């Protein structure tokens, strides 16, 4: 009893039906991925950074080592082709089994097959259908993990010289590191798992959570829920896209703060860099100008009486100094050069900045991901010149409007699938209103 | 002098929550 | 830029990324077709 | 062994200078046809107590402790400078550079803030005659410079400064300025302090020394607006000596 | 603070005044019944 | 241009609602 | 008779003056806790360094505020994105001149919202109600996460957040304009709509039901009591304000369902303060609003000024002039 | 008022030579110094160092003087000090260092005469604007 | 007795030319082949008693000795002020554009 505006509600016990609509959703996303990859590479020009072109597919595919050799330099574009092309060609077989199934193959599964049919209230059958998906889940873990260990391994922006691709031979398992991420706050200095910051821990945490993902799949096709999950659950199909529109908006704005502060697996090389480390490049660039000109750095006291270069952190490190105190929990492999165990050494800054160091953070400085909706590239008073928003901030933007959207969707959906199981979604019944047998309040 | 007007008619809307919500007029069916 | 040899198609590769945003209009088409029903 | 940045930070440890091991008593021999370089001088303030003001002027005001409500964020180091050999044996350090400031801020009982820059800038600090090694006996006894807190671009809140600002009161457009002038014209001090090193560690084998200091000088007087603290500091010190 | 002192009157019968007024009408409107 | 292309591909949509309401089709 | 079931029977009580339940187990610690922290700071705070500068700002009733400028300041720069609970201070001195007070109020206060919505949520299923209030309180609850929250995180710092007063509120406009230019944003445009639009609907919805209730009183009485609480007929006649509304307009302008009508009284200003509320969770990203500055050229290539020229005229005096001790670099790249 | 030969008149070099860019050079010129050169030097300024701006008066005090195209196409392969005594190609893009400014790659000759036309010129048209800074935004 | 020391200094010929004791280092781009090479060893060497005194710094080149001397007549020297001088004042003065 649906309206025309809710009308893929109709196929909630449709199962063939539906599963054409998944299938050929499922090659809208393929399609998409594989068609944004070609337009990318249409345009990309190799002289120019990616992240002054707009790039946030090729940057993914260079991140997994096909393409890139050191510094990121881009040294061949076939990979990128390839990966295009066969997810557009795959889109088409997608697409064609969705139609088939959504259009002219069998309504409802349950009858032409025992197996691919299913009721939402079958907890055996829900559950069966998910350990499948975990293994699937698992295997594609994996092949991240096969891909650095065996077949070719991953860019590495800490590499020595510059950054380049490099064979992940010895991952972390020890599960004291790959768990103590789970367990690190996720304020300042910290940064939950978005810290991970070597791709020894990236290959080890995915050899775990392909395992963890098998195991779990294996268990879930072998029991039933618990008497306890039972009665904590609402059993049916919109209560089960509730949970996974919750779990994709806590992903999603997971995903909003890796892209915003990670250097490590989205290298700055590729995605430009990120906020906080925009902004210790600017105080590295003024330092190292004033210092070439004979300015004593660390000594030179600024007009609120902190150090106008360097100052300390509340816990002692010695820091950039001006608005930067905010980040210098920043990290990268630019700067760290110059780290010693008291935080910036003197005797590195006075004496060890190199060219390539300088480069970088004038690039840095001049890339900070600020620009407008227009893609007008700087600070909102800036005149127009420069074409440029940082992908990251792209990434961060799009992605926290989607997470934030899936969450209405979560408690839209969660709220509705508890109302509909208790029998009044559409309204009180007007001859049992609950309220109407309750005593009142005063 | 004035911290205290201040927070003198503060108090007096937080005791006016008290009384608006403990001791409203209840409402009554039909 | 592409490979040479599908240079031939630079202006349908800028076309393509658009195309599932027609699939949200066509739903729209085919309703009207239907009458909203 | 030494520890690298990860294992430091966020402990507080950073903000902390070397110590010397209890063992380390020995002597640094010096000959004057060599000439040396402190390489690395580190203060780390524990104290700062606060002269208090005795309405009178017979019974004379005390130092009183306070609190520190600017964290981690004290010690001085990185210090380096000519250590020299004067004709009569005596050494006098001359200091060149470093991260030789830190605003601090302290609190006194009652709640007022003292904000103050401590400091060594310019420091020269010199031993008695006839040294000829450095001792646990030995003791630096000197003078630096205390710059204002604030420099001269520092902008009040009403926006007056020294080198850029308003020169008026511009919210009271026709009040008498006579009243305001010392708020409204800004100044800029610098002022001498006075500080003792004492040398209680001496690693022969190494150049390294440790101890105790105690410095005093003048807090902030917000560009003249009121007038300074007297501050006494004390902590500990280390510092590395190499021949030049 | 140098604040005006007539604040604190005024301040005290904008409250008082107007609050005195709805007291007054609530008060002689529960004793009618 | 790039124009005409979106235009083959534009109507291909449309085409196929229009070819199944003519032909009574299952709309 | 077992004691968890009684106790879980009187936290789920319909019969509670106000309802309790599982969302307010959590709600109503850290409400109270945000509440009693923010009276005390907002009366007898101390001055607060908020921009990492050692230049406290003065907040607090006792300090020399009143009750339009007074705040609880937000904590120091020097802090940035890190967690400064109490017990990681050495005093509670330093706690407070550091801005400690605004990270408990925050979080407290943001947890107690979240579950504040939670019960929304849950109360309308213990009382047989369909669900989806709490998907209108959602449009505030995320507003304020973006300014508490995710406004910080994006620039780094707490610091950044929206201050708790009335005054410190308005400078923290002032500066978001100046770095984000979110005028020109569309979708504090759209919260516009929806806040402007909200208020025209509601004053329509409110005189349309007004002007059609039905003669039920004399005219020495308040029409209010021509109904009574709980009776079974409407009390105005909606066709009766359909047939004036659609002459105002014309006819299908005007909506004669009740429940379409009241839906869209629901949708229009939710859904206008979600876009507003991503607007301020997507400049934290630094995607501003539009740039037009010297957008438009004559022949030779003078500028020619534009409305969003002057804007951006008034943008520079508030970037120049903000925190006007704490830059030492040319850009303010956060 | 319009794109006129007489502001399109730069000097080639420092003996008084002339040159009358085309307005198509004009353009080009700009397009080039917004892919090349604007990340830093939006409007004339120099945003990694903004004591060193590109009007023309402070391109005339160079050393070698840069207020010309013969000493500002010179500047693209070879950049030295506002003193002349270093050079600096490895921190500031230029012919010399396409290897590590990639951008610099593919720039020809006639590129350059372009940018350093546009350089050259634009004071010419936005006055006080070129180089001054927000202050005349 | 309460006067701006700053503003009591551009009544000085510092207000008027390059101050070798006082002015910050981006002046010297106002003349030619004197930033930042002589620049920086000018700035590091004060303070001067007598504009002549610069030519004496150790290690100048002569070429770098006759650029001096084009350039003496836009130069003084004026007492330190140490307003001016400290922080660093004169290698970054907190002005850019
Ligand atoms: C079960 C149900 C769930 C309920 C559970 C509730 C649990 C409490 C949630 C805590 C909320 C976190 C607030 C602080 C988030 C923040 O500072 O997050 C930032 C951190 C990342 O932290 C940063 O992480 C960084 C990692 O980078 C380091 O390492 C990198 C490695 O390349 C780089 O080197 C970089 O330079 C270097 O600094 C550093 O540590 C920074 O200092 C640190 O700030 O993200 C994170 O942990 C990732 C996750 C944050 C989620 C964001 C929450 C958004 C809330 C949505 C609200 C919408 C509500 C709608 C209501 C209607
Ligand atoms: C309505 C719903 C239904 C009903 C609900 C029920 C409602 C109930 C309402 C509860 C109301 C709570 C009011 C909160 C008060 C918080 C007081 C505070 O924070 O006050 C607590 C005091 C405050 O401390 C003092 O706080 C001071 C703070 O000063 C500041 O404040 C001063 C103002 O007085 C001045 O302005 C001063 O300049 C300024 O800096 C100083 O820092 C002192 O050093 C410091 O001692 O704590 C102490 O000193 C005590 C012990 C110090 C001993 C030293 C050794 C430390 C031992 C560790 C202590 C263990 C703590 C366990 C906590 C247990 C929690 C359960
Ligand atoms: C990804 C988006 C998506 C997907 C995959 C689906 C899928 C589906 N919808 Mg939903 N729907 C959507 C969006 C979507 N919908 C939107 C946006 C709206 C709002 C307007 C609706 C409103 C809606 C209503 C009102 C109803 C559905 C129904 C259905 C189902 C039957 C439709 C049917 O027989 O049409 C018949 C249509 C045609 C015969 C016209 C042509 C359609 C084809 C598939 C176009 C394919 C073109 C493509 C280029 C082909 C490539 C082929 C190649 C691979 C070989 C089907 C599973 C119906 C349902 O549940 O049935 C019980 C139903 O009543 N939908
Ligand atoms: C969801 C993730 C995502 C992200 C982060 C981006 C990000 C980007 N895209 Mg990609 N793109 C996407 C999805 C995405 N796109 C999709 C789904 C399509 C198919 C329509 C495209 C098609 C596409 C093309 C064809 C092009 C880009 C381009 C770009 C860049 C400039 C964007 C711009 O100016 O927007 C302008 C901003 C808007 C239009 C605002 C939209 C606001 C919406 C309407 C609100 C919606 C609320 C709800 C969802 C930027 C890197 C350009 C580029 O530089 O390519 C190299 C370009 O030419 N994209
Ligand atoms: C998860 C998606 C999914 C699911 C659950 C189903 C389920 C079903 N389909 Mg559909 N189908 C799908 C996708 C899906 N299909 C796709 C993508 C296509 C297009 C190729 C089709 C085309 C299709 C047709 C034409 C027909 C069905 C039929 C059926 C039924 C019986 C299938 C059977 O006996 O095969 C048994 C098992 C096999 C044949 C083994 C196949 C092994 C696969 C191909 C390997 C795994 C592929 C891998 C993940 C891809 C690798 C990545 C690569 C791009 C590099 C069943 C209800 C039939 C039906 O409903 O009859 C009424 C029928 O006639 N399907
Ligand atoms: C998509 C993934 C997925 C999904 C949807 C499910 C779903 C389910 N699982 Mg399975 N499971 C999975 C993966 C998954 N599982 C994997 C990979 C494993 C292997 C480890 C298992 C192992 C497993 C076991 C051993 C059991 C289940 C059970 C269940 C059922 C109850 C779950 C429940 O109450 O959770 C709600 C969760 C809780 C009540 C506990 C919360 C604990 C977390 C860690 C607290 C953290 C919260 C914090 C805010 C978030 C940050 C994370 C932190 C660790 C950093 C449900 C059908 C139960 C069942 O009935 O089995 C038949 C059961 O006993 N699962
Ligand atoms: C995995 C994701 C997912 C899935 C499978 C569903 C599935 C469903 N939803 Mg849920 N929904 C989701 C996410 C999801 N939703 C999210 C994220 C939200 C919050 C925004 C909601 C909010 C929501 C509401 C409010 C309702 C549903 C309803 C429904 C049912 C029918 C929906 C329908 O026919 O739409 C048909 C599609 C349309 C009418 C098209 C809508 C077009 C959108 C709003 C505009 C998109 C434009 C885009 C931003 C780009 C434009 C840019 C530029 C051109 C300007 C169906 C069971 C209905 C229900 O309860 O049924 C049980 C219902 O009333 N959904
Ligand atoms: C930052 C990464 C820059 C980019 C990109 C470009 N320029 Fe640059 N330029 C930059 C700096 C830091 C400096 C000062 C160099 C120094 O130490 O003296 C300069 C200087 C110039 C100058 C000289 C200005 C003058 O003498 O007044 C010119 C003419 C100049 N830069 C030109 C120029 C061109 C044409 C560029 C695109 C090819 C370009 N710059 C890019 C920083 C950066
Ligand atoms: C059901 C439904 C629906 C949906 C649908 C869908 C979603 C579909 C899908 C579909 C799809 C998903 C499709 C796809 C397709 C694809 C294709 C067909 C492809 C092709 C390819 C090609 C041909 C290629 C070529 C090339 C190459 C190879 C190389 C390079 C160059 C080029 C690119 C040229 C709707 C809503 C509408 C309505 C209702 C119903
Ligand atoms: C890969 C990687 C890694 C790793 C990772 C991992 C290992 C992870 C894990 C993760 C996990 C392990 C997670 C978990 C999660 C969980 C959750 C998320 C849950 C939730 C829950 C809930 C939701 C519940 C609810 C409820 C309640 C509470 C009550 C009753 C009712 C219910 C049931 C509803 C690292 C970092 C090293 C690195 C990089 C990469
Ligand atoms: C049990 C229970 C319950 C209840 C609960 C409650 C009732 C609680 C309460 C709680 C509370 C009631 C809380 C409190 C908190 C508080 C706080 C935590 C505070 C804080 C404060 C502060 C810390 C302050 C400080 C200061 C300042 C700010 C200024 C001046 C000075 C001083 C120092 C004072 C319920 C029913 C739910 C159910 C379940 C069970
Ligand atoms: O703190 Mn508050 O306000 Ca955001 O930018 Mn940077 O940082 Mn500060 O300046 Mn503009
Ligand atoms: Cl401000
Ligand atoms: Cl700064």
């Amino acid at each position: 009893g649906f309206a025309w505006w809710a009308g893929n509600a109709r196929l909630i016990n449709l199962s063939g039906k539906l599963l054409g609509a998944h299938v050929a959703h499922a090659g809208l996303i393929v399609f998409w991925a594989g068609a944004m990859t070609l337009f990318e590479l249409a345009h990309f020009i190799p002289e120019k950074p990616m992240y002054e072109q707009g790039l946030i597919l090729i940057p993914h595919i260079a991140t997994l080592g096909w393409g890139v050799g050191p510094g990121g330099e881009v040294v061949d574009t076939f990979p990128f082709f390839v990966v295009g092309v066969v997810h557009l060609i795959s889109s088409a077989v997608l697409g064609f089994g969705g139609v088939y199934h959504a259009i002219r193959g069998p309504e409802t599964l349950e009858e032409y097959s025992s197996f691919f049919g299913y009721d939402w209230k079958d907890k055996n059958k829900m559950t069966t259908i998910l350990g499948f998906h975990l293994i699937v889940l698992g295997i594609g873990a994996l092949l991240l993990v096969a891909k650095a260990m065996f077949f070719g391994g991953l860019y590495d922006t800490w590499a020595p010289g510059g950054g380049d691709v490099r064979v992940i031979t010895n991952p972390t398992l020890d599960p004291r590191v790959i768990f103590g991420y789970l367990l690190k706050s996720p304020f300042g200095g910290e940064g939950w798992i978005v810290s991970v910051n070597n791709l020894e821990d990236v290959v080890g945490g995915h050899i775990w959570i392909g395992l963890i993902c098998i195991a779990g799949g294996i268990w879930h096709i072998l029991t039933t829920p618990f008497g306890w999950a039972r009665r904590a659950f609402i059993w049916s199909g919109e209560a089960y896209l509730s949970y996974s529109l919750g779990a994709l908006s806590m992903m999603g704005f997971i995903a909003t703060c890796f892209v915003w502060f990670n250097n490590t697996v989205y290298p700055s090389e590729f995605y430009g860099p990120t906020g906080p480390e925009a902004s210790q490049a600017q105080a590295m660039t003024f330092l190292i100008r004033d210092q070439k000109l004979g300015a004593n750095v660390g000594s030179a006291q600024g007009p609120t009486g902190l150090g106008k270069y360097l100052m300390r952190s509340p816990t002692g490190e010695i820091i950039f100094g001006g608005e930067t105190m905010r980040f210098w929990d920043f990290r990268g492999p630019w700067l760290e050069p110059l780290r010693g165990p008291n935080g910036l050494d003197l005797n590195k800054i006075k004496n060890d900045i190199q060219p390539w160091q300088e480069r970088r953070a004038a690039e840095y400085m001049t890339h900070a991901p600020l620009g407008s909706l227009n893609s007008v590239g700087g600070v909102a008073t800036e005149i127009n010149s420069v074409n440029f928003v940082s992908p990251r901030s792209w990434l961060a933007t799009s992605h926290f409007v989607l997470a934030f959207f899936f969450l209405v969707g979560h408690l839209w959906h969660a709220g509705r699938a508890r109302a509909a199981a208790a029998g009044f979604e559409k309204g009180i019944d007007r001859e049992s209103e609950p309220v109407l047998s309750m005593p009142s309040l005063d | 002098m004035e911290t205290i007007t201040y927070v003198f008619i503060f108090a007096c809307i937080i005791a006016l929550f008290f009384f608006a919500i403990f001791f409203r007029e209840p409402p009554r069916i039909t | 830029k592409l490979p040479e040899a599908y240079a031939i198609f630079d202006p349908l590769v800028d076309v393509l990324p658009v195309i599932p945003v027609l699939f949200l209009a066509l739903a729209f088409v085919w309703q009207a077709a239907v009458g909203f029903r | 062994q030494t520890l690298t940045y990860d294992d430091i930070v966020g402990t507080g440890l950073a903000n902390k200078c070397p110590t010397l091991d209890d063992t380390a008593r020995g002597a640094y021999p010096i000959d004057s046809s060599q000439t040396y370089r402190i390489a690395r001088l580190c203060l780390q303030p524990t104290t700062f107590l606060v002269k208090e003001e005795p309405k009178n002027k017979r019974q004379e005001a005390e130092f009183v402790p306070t609190k520190l409500v600017t964290r981690e964020t004290t010690s001085l180091d990185q210090i380096q400078g000519e250590l020299k050999v004067n004709s009569d044996g005596s050494l006098t350090f001359v200091e060149e550079d470093g991260i030789d400031f830190q605003p601090v801020t302290v609190q006194m009982a009652g709640g007022e803030r003292i904000p103050l820059l401590f400091t060594v800038k310019n420091l020269v600090a010199s031993t008695q005659p006839n040294v000829t090694s450095i001792t646990t006996s030995t003791d630096f006894k000197g003078e630096f410079n205390v710059p204002s807190y604030r420099t001269a671009n520092f902008l009040d809140p009403k926006g007056r400064g020294l080198a850029s600002g308003y020169d008026s009161a511009i919210a009271l457009p026709q009040a008498k300025e006579e009243e305001l002038a010392r708020a409204n014209v800004k100044r800029f001090s610098l002022t001498k302090g006075q500080i003792s090193l004492n040398v209680a560690k001496v690693d022969g084998r190494t150049g390294e020394i440790a101890g105790t200091f105690e410095s005093e000088q003048l807090s902030d007087d917000d560009m003249g607006a009121h007038e300074p603290h007297e501050v006494k500091i004390q902590g500990v010190f280390y510092a590395s000596i190499e021949p030049a | 603070m140098e604040v005006n002192q007539l604040g604190l009157i005024a301040t005290a019968l904008f409250v008082l005044v107007p609050s005195v007024f709805l007291i007054i009408l609530y008060v002689q409107t529960e004793s009618q019944q | 241009a790039q124009l005409t292309m979106i235009a083959m591909i534009g109507i291909a949509g449309p085409m196929i609602i229009f070819l199944l309401a003519v032909r009574r089709g299952n709309l | 008779a077992n004691l968890w079931e009684r106790f879980c029977n009187w936290v789920t009580s319909t019969d509670n003056r106000l309802y309790v339940g599982w969302f307010g187990v959590i709600m109503i610690p850290t409400l109270l806790a945000a509440t009693i922290c923010f009276v005390i700071a907002f009366i007898a705070a101390p001055p607060v360094d908020i921009d990492g500068i050692r230049e406290p700002v003065s907040g607090s009733l006792l300090y020399g505020n009143n009750i339009i400028t007074g705040a609880v300041v937000p904590s120091s720069n020097a802090i940035g994105l890190h967690f400064y609970p109490i017990w990681e201070a050495a005093s509670l001195d330093e706690w407070l001149y550091n801005g400690g007070p605004y990270q408990l109020i925050i979080f407290h206060f943001l947890l107690g919202a979240s579950c504040y919505m939670g019960r929304q949520w849950e109360l309308s299923y213990r009382l047989g109600m369909r669900p989806w209030i709490c998907v209108a309180y959602s449009a505030p609850l995320a507003s304020a996460f973006a300014v508490f929250l995710i406004y910080p995180i994006g620039q780094g710092s707490f610091s950044d957040g929206m201050p708790l007063g009335i005054s410190g509120t308005f400078n923290f406009m002032i500066v978001f304009q100046a770095e984000h230019n979110i005028l020109m944003h569309p979708f504090h445009q759209l919260g516009v709509a929806g806040v402007f639009g909200g208020a025209l609907f509601c004053a329509m919805h409110g005189s349309l039901v007004t002007s059609s209730l039905i003669r039920e009183t004399t005219e020495t009485e308040s029409a209010n009591y021509g109904y009574k609480f709980g009776q079974e007929e409407e009390t105005y006649n909606i066709v009766a304000a359909h047939g004036y509304f659609g002459r105002l307009i014309f006819q299908y302008a005007s909506f004669n369902n009740s429940r379409s009508l009241h839906f869209f009284l629901a949708a229009w200003p939710v859904v206008g303060v979600w876009f507003t509320a991503l607007g301020i969770s997507t400049m934290a990203f630094n995607l501003n609003g539009f740039n037009f500055n010297h957008s438009v050229i004559d022949a030779k290539g003078n500028v020619i000024n534009t409305w969003a020229d002057i804007i951006n005229r008034a943008n520079l005096g508030m970037e120049v002039m903000h925190e006007r001790n704490a830059h030492n670099f040319p850009l303010d790249l956060a | 008022a319009e794109l006129t030969p007489e502001v399109l008149t730069v000097p080639l070099n420092s003996e008084g030579k002339t040159i009358t860019l085309t307005e198509k050079q004009y353009l080009e010129g700009k397009r080039l110094f917004q892919y090349a050169c604007a990340s830093c030097h939006v409007g004339g300024i120099t945003k990694t160092n903004p004591s060193l701006d590109l009007r023309t008066e402070t391109l005339a005090l160079a050393t070698p003087p840069r207020d010309n195209i013969e000493g500002l196409v010179d500047y693209m392969k070879n950049p030295t000090t506002y003193d002349g005594e270093q050079e600096i190609a490895e921190v500031h893009p230029s012919l010399r260092s396409a290897d590590i400014f990639p951008k610099m790659r593919n720039l020809t000759e006639k590129d350059l005469v372009a940018i350093a036309g546009h350089i050259l010129v634009e004071p010419k048209i936005l006055g006080d604007k070129w180089g001054g800074g927000k202050v005349y935004y | 007795e309460l006067v701006n020391v700053v503003d009591e200094k551009l009544g000085t010929a510092y207000g008027e030319k390059i101050d070798l004791n006082n002015t910050n280092i981006a002046a010297f781009i106002q003349y030619r082949g004197l930033y930042p090479t002589l620049a920086k060893l000018i700035v590091k060497n004060a303070p001067y008693e007598s504009v002549e005194d610069v030519l004496n710094i150790p290690g100048l080149t002569e070429r770098q000795k006759q650029i001096l001397r084009e350039n003496l007549e836009h130069f003084t020297v004026t007492e330190v002020e140490t307003a001016l001088v400290e922080g660093g004042d004169r290698y970054n003065n907190g002005l850019y554009k």
